[PDB]
């Protein structure tokens, strides 16, 4: 009834998935091989898990993703892991030759060729579903198919399926560091068509949590693990108003009106607060209006965009465990008492609120620990503008001397698409302006 | 100072020495040519008429009917002298060249490859205005000289790709310099669109293969 | 002048969130009345 | 700005036969060049803007970035030559529900797309120098309910060739029009 | 299902080919006999992109040898790993180049290009969806140099979307084997910058000057000169058999590393390169395999790049490591160093992680990165060029072997052609009123 | 700003507003409602058009 199918993109969409997939199987009672135990039961309830697996006759649930790649190195090891049986065959669909870190290459050599599969085996998962709430695609803006090929999938998903959900779970590359060098041409094509075809992104860049594992999580040299790990605790307490009875649950269709003042600004910020370890965790106490003030905490923050720039649109947190209404609506006054706090002047509300009961769920092999309480927070603020014209930066000093161009032109393009895609990018740049400053 | 991927530049306080410079935009020193050597031997059937006009080649024979395998080659190798006698028989003496003549242009444009190349091969700045003025003027006089030159846009074209960017920016105040066609990247401009015009296909995939930046025309 | 935890680390804490990097602990809270 | 003037006629914001022309234009040029030279077909003095990007390099009406022109006369006239390389000109509106949307023509954009603030329409240029006559107030009644009020400013972007930049009351015949708005 | 053919050109190329095949014999447990004696399982998975099946549960590589001596086919033959091979993969001919170009290129090299396009189509016909083709030669020589330029033109016109790799041994400087290399050199480099998708450029001084200073090994061979090409060589293309957290294979370094079309010339480095004597001695971490890899002291090419300006730099890594060491330490020398990297290309430094390290050793490095010192190597062969060409020394073995005496005058003028367009790249900068 | 085709006879009988168009074919939809939006103001001229336009408009 309240089902949402997962797909994800690229070799990153995949690495995601998995920590995202032990996840779930360890919330509710599914075993690696796929069904529940049934000499020990921790599902207490009934129809927990209806919202990501299906269940046949006999005993077994398999979930509704479909992990697409363009390489098989990374799928392969989906296909030999410990959940090597958890997963139906036909959903881990695979290429024959990768993208080669072009958003064209993915787009139109590579990517059609897989285009016309995945839009049957995502009409078998959805045909099952009597109430799609909406799906989920989990990219990353750097590689040639979590670019090229997720570009799209929503301009074939659009005109297929109309006005269901698509939320987006992004990288957005990071200021100083990524990896490649060809990724800020990547970036600014796909935000140009990521952009009229979806209905909310939330961006995270990974120079943040490396931030984030040093300083509040004690882990020196952090991996591509402790990363994933955390992404899974932000998709989780997204969608646990949708699998566990709360006091004020939230759906997915009531994020979008809440945070999304106009069709284009749809990017919220993201914070989970309590990311502590086992030896700063059970001396402290958590209190709510404890862990409500690290949501608004700046070096807290997912992406390197400073909230102190800039005049907050919105608010939406969401929180889990030993948490009582009355302390959600105390700690809320505090933050609007204080002046260096800047909420927009059209927006005297400013809060939209969610309490749910279960707690979040710790991970064998996990970095972090078990708590009584948390709390998700998705912002919407005017301090996004700063981590774009950084990009419309990296965007020019390559292409006003034309470098790597000749790639991306040399397969199916134009040389205006990226001329195009600029001004988009440059349009951006004044509405999150006039958006934010005061009424005269 | 420091000197690059050392022990040293890896510390909190240090300077480091970038490459020492580049051979492109700077003048190249000349080498005595074959015009010149030919003249002071005295083959060549020119003279010199100081009108009050100004100043033209008298000839002492014809035109239509010169040895053009033998003095087309020659006059090319005269277009790096930059004193007074000699950038000026071979400037104006081309012209009269190749403003005369049907069915001998064509045999000989093999062999003139290896004189455009190295006067272009000379960064000064006043021949270059003067061998881009020439090569409008080859393309356009003759016939079917358009369809022979593109597998020759290989070896022309690199030195004409970094001097396409030069320009004045003068933000609203007149130049009066444009009575003679003295900056080379509007000259630049006049030219590799002229080669495009006369050739039919591949003349355009030959310059965007050599001057990457190009733009197409005849749309 | 300071009433809560959460100006400390707001009020004059001169690190920006997008140009300091790989910064520690003790280099991001680190007020003018220092310097 | 530009306020107490009468506005009747015609109302020219920059001309090319001028001691500063560039006055009110605050300008921007990145990979590019700005400067005045003759044409050779109308034998008088233009200017140039040109570049190798059409997003940086562009001149703004109001050189304050606060300040608005507003102008309430329906019709722009600009006279800019064809040169077969990327071109845009803007400009904002005012309607009466006191917003500000915009009319931007790009030279390559195939498909005019409406969205809240923005409007992004095509053109097609002739083969030779002409004057454009930009209709509006007609295209705030075709894309948008409301009608029209002021033009707040106006700002044009790369690789092309400016003489007199007028407003207008009415699109007028060219028989009708002065001769110094002629073209030749 | 992305095979990659090799093809070994002359007897430098055998003898590279050779250990080659020793090496990664090695890495997937094969026996000299033939069979896989492994001892895991990521050991068998890939090992169809260099290798074939026989039914009896043998392995031959898809390598194909070319040479036009015959003597030199025998010792491939009868060395250690020599008898995995397919016998009728060998092509030889009978009378040999003699140190011509010219002999190798149109008078009687041309016999047996005929019979080795067959062999390639055979052996690429039974490839899944082949990726690429490698060539190892030396540019010095007669047939590596002579057929190996008349191999790659007209295999480009029959598999023209295909990957195409070149690794040349690059006439040294000062230590010169013969004295008729310059031609050689210069009639090549015409040949190759328009055809071969990648070139490496190694120097036998760069490989003699690593083992006398950092390996601090006495009387070193050929065998301890192949051993780091090969060991450069598998690393290259190791991202593609063994999986990985970040993983980047020939087309994702190959498009992300050569800013224009014709600069595709490579100078590779290899990172924990350690003496014997002090191999116990040293801990090995990232940022000291970091501090190997980039320095002037370690490459595998005679020119350093404190003469110029790296265009674009990649790195890929084998071992069990952690993604925040590996792009902070590229961060912390771009910055602390930059004058050496351009400017109008930000982030310049690639990076990929694989993560079963070669046998023996915790973690690896290797490095390819263009710089604009490598026009100092074509600046210097156009010296010795036309030094030797004035006076038109040794024409008589070419010209009168067919030639014309302009061929080489394009080639000179197509030499400093590139010699003057990457002087482009290391003076332009960012804003354009600067330069003069 | 100019757009009100009106102009002040001040008479010896009192004010009336001259006409420089028909006022039977005027913009009814156009010009109606920003009289009535002029009926909040006070000081001499402005009170005025905005009483008497409006009397004029309805009685034609």
């Amino acid at each position: 009834m309240r089902e949402c199918i997962s797909i994800h993109v690229g070799q990153a969409g995949v690495q995601i998935g998995n920590a995202c997939w032990e996840l779930y199987c360890l919330e509710h009672g599914i075993q690696p091989d796929g069904q529940m135990p049934s000499d020990k039961t921790i599902g207490g309830g009934d129809d927990s898990f209806n919202t990501f697996f299906s269940e046949t006759g006999a005993g077994k649930h398999v979930p509704r993703a479909v992990f697409v790649d363009l390489e098989p190195t990374v799928i392969d090891e989906v296909r030999t892991g410990t959940y090597r049986q958890l997963f139906h065959p036909e959903q881990l669909i695979t290429g024959k030759e990768d993208a080669a870190n072009n958003y064209a290459r993915g787009h139109y050599t590579i990517g059609k060729e897989i285009i016309d599969l995945v839009l049957d085996r995502i009409r078998k998962l959805a045909d099952q579903c009597t109430g799609l709430q909406g799906f989920l695609v989990f990219h990353s803006f750097g590689g040639g198919t979590g670019s090229g090929f997720t570009s799209l999938l929503m301009e074939r998903l659009s005109v297929d399926y109309g006005k269901k959900s698509k939320l987006e779970f992004s990288i957005y590359p990071a200021p100083q560091v990524s990896t490649a060098v060809v990724e800020p041409y990547n970036s600014i094509l796909t935000t140009h068509t990521t952009l009229e075809h979806s209905d909310c992104a939330f961006m995270v860049d990974n120079e943040a949590i490396y931030d984030i594992c040093r300083r509040n999580l004690d882990i020196e040299r952090p991996t591509y693990t402790n990363l994933n790990r955390l992404i899974g605790q932000i998709v989780s307490s997204i969608t646990a108003s949708l699998r566990f009875d709360g006091a004020l649950n939230v759906d997915l269709t009531e994020f979008q009106t809440n945070l999304v003042p106009y069709p284009r600004i749809h990017f919220p910020l993201a914070t989970y607060a309590p990311v502590i370890s086992a030896e700063k965790a059970y001396h402290e106490q958590l209190s709510v209006a404890e862990i409500t003030n690290a949501c608004f905490e700046p070096a807290n923050q997912m992406v390197k965009c400073d909230p102190r720039h800039g005049k907050y649109m919105a608010c939406c947190l969401l929180y889990r465990g030993d948490v009582v209404p009355k302390d959600v609506n105390a700690a809320i006054a505090t933050i609007k008492t204080k002046r260096t706090i800047q909420f927009v002047d059209w927006c005297p509300t400013g809060f939209k609120v969610g309490i749910n009961y279960q707690p979040p769920t710790v991970v064998p092999g996990g970095d972090l620990a078990k708590v009584q309480r948390a709390v998700c927070m998705l912002s919407n603020t005017t301090a996004i503008a700063e981590a774009w014209a950084r990009l419309d930066h990296k965007f020019d000093l390559m292409y006003a001397k034309r470098a790597f161009v000749h790639w991306y032109v040399g397969e199916g393009m134009e040389e205006g698409e990226f001329s195009e895609a600029r001004e988009d990018m440059a349009a951006l740049e004044k509405d999150y302006e006039e958006v934010g400053v005061d009424s005269v | 100072v420091s000197e690059g991927f050392t022990v040293k530049a890896m510390m909190k306080n240090s300077v480091v020495r970038g490459p020492p410079v580049a051979g492109a935009f700077k003048e190249r020193p000349a080498k005595p040519t074959t015009f010149r050597k030919c003249y002071e031997r005295g083959d060549f059937p020119i003279a010199l008429e100081h009108d009050s006009k100004g100043n033209k080649i008298a000839w002492k024979v014809e035109i239509e009917k010169l040895d053009y395998h033998h003095y087309l080659p020659l006059f090319f190798d005269g277009l790096s002298e930059m004193t007074f006698p000699y950038e000026f028989f071979a400037r104006r003496g081309i012209h009269d060249m190749l403003e005369h003549g049907g069915n001998k242009i064509l045999p000989v444009i093999p062999q003139l490859i290896i004189p455009i190349k190295n006067a272009l091969n000379l960064r000064n700045r006043q021949i270059i205005c003067v061998t881009l003025k020439v090569l409008q003027h080859l393309v356009v006089s003759s016939e079917m000289v358009g369809e022979a030159l593109l597998p020759y846009y290989r070896q022309i074209l690199p030195i004409l790709n970094i001097f396409k960017n030069m320009n004045v920016n003068s933000g609203d105040g007149i130049d009066y310099s444009q009575q003679k066609r003295e900056n080379i990247g509007d000259l630049i401009q006049e030219t590799l669109e002229a080669f495009e015009r006369y050739g039919g296909e591949d003349a355009f995939i030959n310059i965007k293969y050599m001057v990457p930046t190009y733009e197409s025309c005849l749309l | 002048k300071i009433p809560k935890d959460d100006l400390d680390f707001r009020l004059a804490t001169l690190y920006n969130h997008h140009t300091g990097a790989f910064k520690n602990k003790t280099e991001i809270l680190l007020h003018q009345e220092t310097i | 700005m530009f306020k107490n003037t009468f506005q009747s006629g015609f109302l020219s914001i920059l001309y090319s036969i001028g001691s500063k022309p560039l006055q009110i234009w605050d300008k921007k040029v990145r990979n590019g060049h700005i400067k005045r030279i003759t044409d050779n077909d109308i034998q008088s003095l233009v200017l140039e803007i040109e570049g190798t990007n059409v997003s940086t390099t562009y001149i703004t009406c109001p050189a304050d970035p606060k300040k608005t022109l507003g102008i309430k006369l329906p019709f722009l006239v600009m006279i800019i030559k064809n040169l077969k390389k990327y071109f845009t000109f803007e400009v904002q509106v005012l309607d009466d529900k006191n917003v500000r949307r915009r009319f931007r023509a790009s030279n390559y954009q195939s498909t005019t797309r409406v969205k809240p603030f923005i409007c992004t329409m095509p053109m097609r240029l002739d083969d030779g120098w002409n004057q454009i006559q930009f209709n509006l107030s007609d295209f705030t009644r075709r894309a948008y309910g409301t009608n029209y009020i002021e033009t707040l400013r106006v700002q044009i972007h790369a690789n092309c060739r400016i003489r007199r930049v007028y407003f207008s009351d009415r699109l007028y015949s060219e028989d009708e029009l002065p001769a110094e708005f002629k073209l030749y | 299902m992305r095979e990659i053919v090799h093809l070994q050109a002359g007897q430098c190329g055998n003898q590279i080919g050779a250990k080659f095949w020793e090496v990664i014999s090695d890495e997937h447990g094969i026996d000299p006999t033939g069979t896989y004696h492994g001892d895991s399982d990521l050991q068998l998975e890939r090992i169809n992109v260099y290798y074939n099946e026989a039914t009896g549960g043998k392995y031959v590589p898809r390598a194909v040898l070319v040479d036009l001596e015959p003597g030199t086919m025998d010792s491939v033959r009868s060395g250690p790993f020599g008898q995995i091979f397919r016998p009728d993969n060998f092509v030889f001919g009978q009378s040999g180049a003699g140190n011509n170009w010219a002999k190798g290129h149109y008078t009687e090299g041309a016999e047996l290009v005929d019979s080795v396009l067959d062999v390639v189509r055979k052996e690429a016909e039974s490839c899944d969806c082949l990726q690429g083709f490698q060539l190892t030669h030396s540019l010095g020589g007669g047939t590596g140099s002579g057929m190996g330029t008349l191999l790659i033109s007209k295999i480009r016109e029959e598999y023209p979307d295909r990957i195409m790799n070149t690794f040349s041994v690059v006439p040294s400087p000062k230590v010169s084997d013969t004295v008729v290399e310059p031609y050689n050199a210069t009639l090549s480099v015409h040949q190759l910058v328009e055809n071969t998708d990648e070139t490496y450029c190694i120097d036998n001084e760069a490989l003699y000057d690593i083992c006398f200073r950092t390996l601090k090994l006495t009387t070193p061979t050929y065998g301890d000169l192949n051993h780091l090409v090969s060991a450069t060589m598998s690393g290259v293309t190791t991202c593609l058999r063994f999986p990985g957290q970040l993983n980047a294979d020939l087309r994702k370094l190959a498009v992300n590393m050569v800013p224009f079309p014709r600069l595709h010339f490579f100078m590779p480095g290899f990172a924990p390169l350690t003496s014997r004597g002090s191999q116990q001695y040293r801990a090995l971490t990232v940022p000291e395999l970091t501090q190997q890899m980039f320095d002037a002291k370690n490459m595998m090419a005679a020119c350093d790049p404190r003469h110029g300006r790296y265009l674009t730099v990649a790195a890929v890594f084998r071992g069990r490591m952690s993604m925040k060491e590996v792009d902070e330490q590229m961060l912390n020398v771009q910055n602390k160093n930059s004058s050496y990297f351009v400017e109008w290309i930000p982030n310049n430094v690639k990076t990929a992680v694989c993560d079963i390290p070669p046998r023996g050793l915790k973690m690896s490095a290797t490095f390819i990165g263009n710089s604009t010192a490598i026009q100092e190597l074509f600046k210097r062969i156009s010296e010795q060029f036309t030094a030797m060409f004035r006076r038109k020394a040794f024409l008589h073995w070419y010209t009168g072997e067919g030639m014309d005496e302009m061929e080489f005058t394009e080639a000179e003028s197509n030499m400093n052609d590139l010699v003057s367009e990457y002087q482009q790249y290391q003076d332009a900068t960012a804003e354009e009123e600067g330069e003069f």
